[PDB]
């Protein structure tokens, strides 16, 4: 099947970018190198917003989770790599690994189903 | 193309 909607995440801590997106296969996965901002943030902010607009911070909010292993750094060294896997249910596994102390974390989000 | 900021 296809996604119900536009599925992607939001980098630089408020804008949305997308990973899956609608028209897509349903059983999708993907683990990409992103770098981190604002040297000393220790911590790296994973929100997953799913939809494809200009000007996010309005559609579908996914969820958010915030990740912590990147002690002072001065950006590019940062490494966190997400996955998303996309199931036929509706939910969504994110993940964010953090290369300065061997941090990691991982959190479910459904997708969009409910009632 | 794309950061990744915290708050």
């Amino acid at each position: 099947d296809v996604t119900p909607l536009s599925l992607g995440i939001e980098t630089m801590g408020g804008v949305m970018t997308t990973l899956i997106a609608k028209n897509t296969t349903i059983p999708t996965k993907h683990s990409q190198v992103f770098s981190t901002a604002e040297d000393n943030q220790s911590a790296v902010t994973i929100h997953v917003l799913q939809g494809e607009r200009k000007r996010a911070a309005d559609n579908k909010s996914l969820g958010q989770f915030n990740l912590d292993g990147i002690n002072p750094a001065p950006r590019g060294m940062p490494q966190i790599e997400v996955t998303f896997d996309i199931d036929a249910d509706g939910i969504l596994h994110v993940s964010a690994k953090d290369k300065n102390s061997g941090k990691e974390q991982k959190i479910t989000i459904k997708a969009s189903s409910g009632l | 193309n794309r950061l990744l900021l915290t708050g």
